[PDB]
RNA sequence: CAAUGGUAGGAGAGCGUUCUAAGGGCGUUGAAGCAUGAUCGUAAGGACAUGUGGAGCGCUUAGAAGUGAGAAUGCCGGUGU
RNA sequence: GCAGUAAAUGUGGAGCCGUAGCGAAAGCGAGUCUGAAUAGGGCGUUUAGUAUUUGGUCGUAGACCCGAAACCAGGUGAUCU
RNA sequence: GACGACAUUAGACGAAUCAUCUGGAAAGAUGAAUCAAAGAAGGUAAUAAUCCUGUAGUCGAAAAUGUUGUCUCUCUUGAGUGGAUCCUGAGUACGACGGAGCACGUGAAAUUCCGUCGGAAUCUGGGAGGACCAUCUCCUAAGGCUAAAUACUCUCUAGUGACCGAUAGUGAACCAGUACCGUGAGGGAAAGGUGAAAAGCACCCCGGAAGGGGAGUGAAAUAGAACCUGAAACCGUGUGCUU
């Protein structure tokens, strides 16, 4: 039948123009007293899903 | 071409790989699945995204954002896509449809500015960008927002 | 371009002009092949079906205990290795038909028709005017028109008497101008088109 | 065991726990045995206490 | 002029079995099977002759698959020690 | 869907994908987001896509075959004990 | 009830071929014809459009049915305008508690149902528009009936299949849910093929018989009833070369 989508993932990544996936960052919910001011604005950004992981999740987000 | 001498297009067809039929084929005994483990079993393999119990990527990462259930996104027509019309002519949402420059009209029409007119004509659309407005007027011609 | 119009007798009457965008293109053998394969596959009915290990009668009891007997471990008398057991992955009821883009379907009818016009197998006749169904007479028409054992006759709309006359001549099929199909034009070694059907086929296919 | 008048009868559902563990349960009507006037002759029958809230003659 | 051991494994080219479409053929002046033979190709394999056999079957091109067995203390049937 | 022979095929333009992206979003647009910034950085902008199909994989299906210890529902049985 | 109309549970008619060759027999081969609204198909001593049953086409019911045109027949009020009053579905809506249902896991949780307690309005009213309200828009609950498009095939009728050909295809082509097994629920097989025609071997010989060997039937009897073809494992009898 029609293949489904990892709804848990569709809420975490936006698809970018060259087919990349823009992801949000980790280590950013609490315990900020234990992280530096440098770590915090360099975590206030967006990175791209790495090619290693992409090869593992290509189909979980095929319809995005 | 005759029905008893036909030929398929070159390189268009290929015989598929039957598995588990003799050693000479190169996929004889284990059928290309290695020796043991889940990969070697029927209906085996592992669910995609699974990482051997390591926390999967898409739970290491946080969700963000929402969806504005009511978006106004428009079928866009570029500046250079308007030089398929003529001089002094009038462009309208439905002319952008008969000529076939816009298929679905989404929630309206929006003129953006990329190329050039080489023309002088009036228009009538739903929304405009600055550069689009400026470039309709340099050559002359109005833009009656509807 | 200009094909000779003959009478049912074979004597030249007039001349007609069929375009080269319909009866004179270069045949795409890649598109014509894919179209023939399509038609041949849409004729399959696919009513093959066997029974697996769930549909064979009975077979629910472990035939003997798992350990202790000296026999191989078995779980049902209807397993695939057993005489009388379920089939693994055989035929299932299915269809075999597919589709091609519309424009490609049109280049395949034109290619068959253009192939026919290259091999000189397109005889445009003016009309047929048969008033009663009689097979000896259609056989005559074809022999006086020197048409090969295999010919496809094309009328304008349904011509009842022309159809009832060629149903039994072995090797002749009768078709309307709209019901032209590739498998039929490509089997036929010769064609015989009514001038009205010839102008209709030029309008539709180009 | 229905109410003679309305029909209020029993119904099944779930007993759910703090951990949302489910067990099947039932809900019965407050059926009371009352002598009412049926088919002329007085007769004892089960009738709900909501049907006796207003309307029944014992 | 250089290269050619090879297992898990990747790639390519192919040989065979049944059926279908078309074309072209063979068949009581003996088909398919079966048996024998000292024959041909690089291999999967292909012919030819002679016997038994008493009716179907090849070849070319292309399509589809219940397509290839030596092992599963495999299943069924025969026959051994 | 409708017509047609359980064919081709004809018709049917709801839809779908592409021609634009960026942002959580409002929005803005060959840019946009962040930012006080006209700075820097992120992602973009140099058109090529799309329909059907052969092949390779993957998902959902028992999904390469065989094989448990076992679980649950409805029935049969105190002629042995 | 009373008249018709096609269709369906028997059926009827239905074109056109002869000769030679090989053969046990031709439908084959060869030559010369013919019909076709019929060259679908199955038979026939081999492979048949013209031999047979049929096919295309046409025709056809005493009756007993579905079906349908009508004729009856049986039923029977259609509107507007005011609007002062009146009426418009109660233990109901709805709320609380516990549950269930909504794609929606109690959640901001609408919309909706069940059990348990409460419990309303009557147009100057009531419900809905996903907590929600105010306003707007839509609707008018708590009584009832309703064909079509839709799902399925124990059957029956006609037909189709790049579906299977006897370890397959039904478990079952064959007196099969039967031998058989079990106390019982239940489980559950194996087994088609002489030839064209039975022409199924008159008599004789050995033998008690089973068998056999002649003769005869047949194209063929290593086609003789366990009967078409008859592989391999396996068992024999000879021997050329070896030990």
């Amino acid at each position: 039948p029609k293949m489904k989508t990892h709804r848990g993932a569709a809420k975490r990544v936006k698809r970018t123009a060259s087919g990349q996936l823009k992801r949000s960052r980790a280590f950013t919910s609490h315990l900020f007293a234990n992280k530096s001011t440098k770590q915090k604005r360099q975590l206030r950004k967006a990175r791209l899903v790495s090619k290693s992981d992409m090869k593992r999740v290509k189909q979980l987000l095929a319809y995005k | 071409m005759k029905l008893h001498e036909l030929k398929p297009a070159e390189g268009s067809r290929k015989e598929r790989n039957r598995v588990g039929r003799g050693v000479a084929t190169g996929n004889g005994k284990t059928s290309g699945r290695g020796h043991k483990g889940q990969k070697a079993r029927s209906g085996g393999g592992v669910r995609p995204g699974f990482e051997g119990g390591q926390l999967p990527l898409f739970r290491r990462l946080p969700k963000r954002g929402f969806t504005n259930i009511n978006r106004k996104e428009y079928a866009i027509v570029n500046l250079d896509q308007l030089n398929k019309f003529e001089d002094g002519t009038e462009v309208t949402p439905a002319l952008l449809v008969e000529s076939g420059v816009v298929k679905n009209e989404k929630s309206g029409i929006k003129i953006l500015g990329n190329g050039s007119l080489d023309k002088k004509l009036t228009v009538k659309a739903h929304k405009f960008s600055a550069s689009a407005a400026e470039a309709i007027d340099a050559k002359g011609g109005a833009h009656e927002v509807i | 371009a200009n094909y000779d119009v003959l009478k049912l007798d074979g004597t030249k009457s007039g001349s007609i002009e069929l375009s080269d965008a319909v009866f004179g293109i270069e045949p795409n053998n890649s598109v014509l092949f894919e179209a023939i394969n399509l038609q041949r596959a849409s004729l399959r009915q696919g009513t093959h079906a066997v029974k697996n290990r769930s549909a064979v009668s009975g077979g629910g009891r472990k035939p003997w205990k798992q350990k202790g007997t000296g026999r191989a471990r078995q779980g049902t008398i209807r397993a695939p290795q057993w005489r009388g057991g379920g089939i693994v992955f055989g035929p299932t009821p299915r269809s075999y038909a597919y589709k091609m883009p519309k424009k490609m379907r049109r280049l395949a009818l034109r290619s068959a028709l253009s192939f026919k016009a290259q091999e000189n197998g397109l005889t445009v006749v003016d009309a047929f005017n048969f008033e009663a169904p009689k097979t000896k007479e259609f056989k005559n028409v074809l022999s006086t028109l020197e048409q090969p054992k295999k010919v496809l006759v094309v009328t304008e709309n349904e011509d009842v008497n022309v159809e009832l006359s060629a149903r039994n001549i072995p090797g002749v099929q009768v078709t309307t101008a709209q019901g032209l199909n590739v498998l039929d034009i490509t089997n036929a070694d010769s064609l015989v088109i009514t001038e009205a059907a010839a102008k209709k086929v030029e309008e539709v296919l180009g | 065991k229905q109410c003679f008048v309305t029909g209020r009868k029993a119904s099944t559902g779930n007993r759910r726990s703090h951990a949302l563990n489910s067990t099947k349960r039932r809900w019965n009507a407050n059926l009371q045995k009352v002598r009412i006037l049926v088919d002329g002759k007085p007769k004892k029958v089960w009738v709900s206490a909501r049907a006796l809230k207003s309307g029944k003659v014992t």
